[PDB]
RNA sequence: GGGAACUUUAAGGAUACUGCCAGUGACAAACUGGAGGAAGGCGGGGACGACGUCAAGUCAUCAUGGCCCUUACGGCCAGGGCUACACACGUGCUACAAUGGUCGGUACAAAGGGUUGCUACACAGCGAUGUGAUGCUAAUCUCAAAAAGCCGAUCGUAGUCCGGAUUGGAGUCUGCAACUCGACUCCAUGAAGUCGGAAUCGCUAGUAAUCGCGGAUCAGAAUGCCGCGGUGAAUACGUUCCCG
């Protein structure tokens, strides 16, 4: 009863789905059943920044940043699956957490 | 009736009528009524003389009118004589608890005095 | 006000001075800048020169003053009228 | 048997329609228990009273989100969609009554420099 | 506006009587979005008038509305029909507000019955409009 | 800001970091129920006898580039002027103009 | 247990284009009415601000020409001040009550924050809070009680069971430290205020009005600012005058 949990975090959804698709494709090639990827709710943070150097309270820029999360489950893992997962490259801008 | 030297309203509930006495609020009235077992919705006009005497006995336990006013006056006079910061504010008839005075001190300063 | 579980607050350098005076009996005013120190029962009968931002004003401690801050008897602003 | 989904002001209602006596439960509660005000109860019942079919169907309803008015509107929309799914010939009558339209009105966001969506702070020439 | 003609906003019929007149009266009564309170006030008065004379609530209300309806404003000119009804409801709510009774519903029913016999501040204001129209 | 103010901030940070451990020890000893009232009392006296700059409440957040003491935005560590400039140049990952 | 139906979560797509019918305008650009459709003529909102004007604002974010100080106009420290108070003005909050106040019971959200943090539950306290303890690096645990709403009782038009300023007395918490000068809790007190002149402001639909909820800054300290949802109106004949 060994299950592998993969969590992906990023600031760029196109990157995060590219990485998730690559991981899923590799796992399917190795010969293990996978579940996902499952999109978790996105986090959004906003800021209001005054633009003028001295006094204009109504002159502000509104910025935002988003955090995207993906969840992937691997069930019935073959022996080659794990070593393939550490052989898999790490792309900048996407953070990966693996739990056994 | 007359309680503690005060004519409380006759056609009101007891818990509301007892608040007409200085030094007694809603919480104190509730506590007094619960200590003599009279329902809060009963008006004082359907109260027996014995119940009124019991209420008078309960009321005398707390400071109500003359002692309370005397003690407040003494407390203020002590500060004014000692000359601390609060005493000076009491002397000048200005806000005492750190409020702004550039505007909005009308309760302590009375109506506006033209220049 | 300061929580009762912590006790009153007195500056150590002022506490040492008053304790030394009371162990002795010197009537010399104690010069201090500690407007925030609490007046204790040991303070009664002493003269303390409290700073008020510009000068040191003398205060003679009586029984009625116990429980107050030293700064309440040294006003910092000057006002006489408009 | 038939299914419908209704939406109104962030409220979503799932409606399951069958044939029966007329039982109606919302979130394991009766209509009068769930809705306190009469107009909310009337809005829910409007489609069946219009069709004169108050007695031939049984309803199983769940609903989440929004307030009482939004939830009543969502339930009405879901019932209308369930009836349409059950019989396509009923669509002209319900569309004429106006029940098939999804009301897209929604709360407008607060805007920078304003107290509300449109309200502006008080201003003075003087 | 200046260039366009904006269509009037159609209001839904009252879900209990299917009466746009009753719905408009409820909207006139309602304050700051409290529709339930206005519904209770209006329905209570409609039931009260029904008991104090056994008449249909809708018909009795339309007849009283037509009685308290003006005919002219103020420069004399003929008031369009919608403004007539809008002005009659305002008078009927304003005058009903000033009576002395336990609830707004009872005051509304009482002055509806009073106006049904032509006795009320709304009808008096109507006669005032008649007089000042005779003035012009 | 001025070099004197920046150096003051640096000195206060150094003092806080130096005295961090003993302050926590004394606070734990004060909070200790099992310890004697006397132990807690001398613990409190020692805490009051610690230097003033050891207290974290005297630290003020300043911009990491200019030293400005207003508009800090803990997340980026920069004041509003530098945050605006750098975000609009594109050197902050993930931050974009916000519209909704 | 189980299921992959539904809601939702979130990536990619489809759809709306005067497409169809009728009348008009020139016979064009267009315009008016109807069907279908979730939506019909720009469906709603946001960001994006041409050539230029104001010697407009900022040498105190920063950079920079020139001028000035160099045992001081530089640097360090403790205490005080920026919180003053006969007055005038701007922007707000809370009220003057019955479409309401209080008490008991009982429903329905969205968005956002949490490891120097948020805390289930138990005990102690009238209460702010304290102690023990549990889960959470979070669609998993938590802040968290939504409030207006509905049902029942009571108050009966009174400066009141409206209002909640001011002051007296007890406390809690953050912090080395709440005197000048913090927030909150309890007992007592119970001010003006009866809908406000000349004049003047905002708003055309999920808008105005009203009700609550969250965050940045931040040891502590919002009636301000930036967001979120609940309930939900009235009126537009027209350009004769006011402003641009």
């Amino acid at each position: 009863n060994q299950r592998i949990r993969i969590r992906l975090k990023s600031f760029d959804h196109r990157l995060i789905d590219q990485s998730a698709q690559e991981i899923v494709e590799t796992a399917k090639r190795t010969g293990a059943q996978v579940c996902g990827p499952i999109p978790m709710p996105t986090r959004i943070e906003r800021f209001n920044v005054l633009t003028s150097p001295h006094v204009n309270k109504d002159a502000r820029d509104q910025y935002e940043i988003r955090t995207y999360k993906r969840l992937i489950d691997i069930v019935q893992p073959t022996d080659k699956t794990v070593d393939a997962l550490m052989k898999l490259d790490l792309a900048a801008g996407v953070d990966v957490q693996i739990a056994l | 009736a007359r309680i503690a030297g005060v004519n409380i309203p006759d056609n009101k509930h007891a818990v509301i009528s007892l608040t007409y006495i200085f030094g007694i609020g809603r919480h104190t009235a509730k506590n007094i009524l619960a200590a003599v077992g009279i329902t809060e919705t009963t008006k004082i006009r359907e109260l027996d003389d014995a119940q009124l005497d019991a209420i008078r006995a309960e009321v005398a336990k707390v400071p109500t009118e003359g002692d309370l006013r005397r003690e407040i006056s003494m407390n203020i006079k002590r500060l004014m004589d000692l000359g601390c910061y609060r005493g000076l504010r009491h002397r000048r008839s200005l806000p005492v608890r750190g409020q702004r005075t550039k505007t909005n001190a009308r309760t302590r300063k009375g109506p506006r005095k033209p220049i | 006000p300061r929580s009762l579980k912590k006790g009153p607050f007195v500056d150590a350098h002022l506490f040492a001075k008053v304790e030394a005076a009371v162990a002795s009996n010197s009537r010399k005013p104690i010069k201090t800048w500690s407007r925030r120190s609490m007046i204790l029962p040991d303070f009664v009968g002493l003269t303390i020169s409290v700073h008020n931002g510009r000068n040191h004003v003398p205060v003679i401690v009586t029984e009625h003053m116990v429980g107050h801050k030293l700064g309440e008897f040294a006003p910092t602003r000057t006002y006489r009228g408009h | 048997t038939n299914y419908g989904t209704g939406r109104r002001k962030t409220a979503t209602a799932r409606v399951f329609l069958s044939a029966g006596t007329g039982k109606l439960v919302i979130n394991n509660r009766t209509l009068e228990q769930y809705f306190g005000r009469e107009t909310a109860r009337m809005v829910v019942r409007q489609p069946l009273e219009l069709l004169e079919a108050t007695e031939k169907y049984d309803l199983y309803i769940t609903v989440k989100g929004g307030g009482i008015g939004g939830q009543a509107g969502a339930i009405r929309h879901g019932i209308t969609r369930a009836l349409i799914a059950a019989d396509e010939t009923l669509k002209p009558v319900l569309r004429q009554a106006g029940f098939v339209t999804r009301d897209a009105r929604e709360v407008e966001r607060k805007k920078l420099g304003l107290r509300k969506a449109r309200k502006r702070p008080q201003f003075s020439k003087r | 506006p200046r260039r366009r003609v904006v269509a009037a906003r159609e209001i839904l019929p009252d879900p209990k009587f299917s009466s746009q007149t009753i719905a408009k009266f409820m909207n006139h009564v309602m304050q700051d979005g409290k529709k339930s309170i206005a519904e209770s006030i209006v329905y209570g008065a409609l039931e009260r008038v029904q008991e104090k004379n056994k008449v249909d609530p809708v018909e009795f209300f339309e007849t009283t509305l037509e009685k308290v309806r003006p005919m002219v404003e103020v420069v004399p000119m003929e008031v369009r029909p919608s403004r007539r009804t809008a002005l009659a409801m305002r008078w009927l709510v304003d005058a009903a507000a000033k009576r002395s009774e336990k609830t707004m519903a009872l005051r509304l029913a009482g002055e509806l019955l009073d106006a049904a016999e032509g006795k009320g501040a709304a009808i008096k204001k109507r006669e005032d409009v008649h007089r000042m129209a005779e003035a012009n | 800001a001025k070099k004197g103010m920046i150096n003051r901030e640096l000195k206060r940070e150094k003092t806080v970091a130096k005295y961090a451990a003993k302050r926590a020890e004394l606070k734990a000893t004060i909070a200790n129920v099992n310890a004697s009232d006397e132990e807690r009392f001398e613990a409190m006296l020692k805490l009051q006898a610690l230097p003033r700059n050891a207290s974290p409440v005297r630290l003020r957040n300043r911009c990491g580039l200019t030293g400005r003491p207003h508009g800090y935005f803990r997340k980026f560590g920069l004041s509003r002027n530098k945050l605006r400039d750098t975000v609009m140049q594109g050197d902050v990952p993930g931050v974009v103009k916000a519209s909704w």
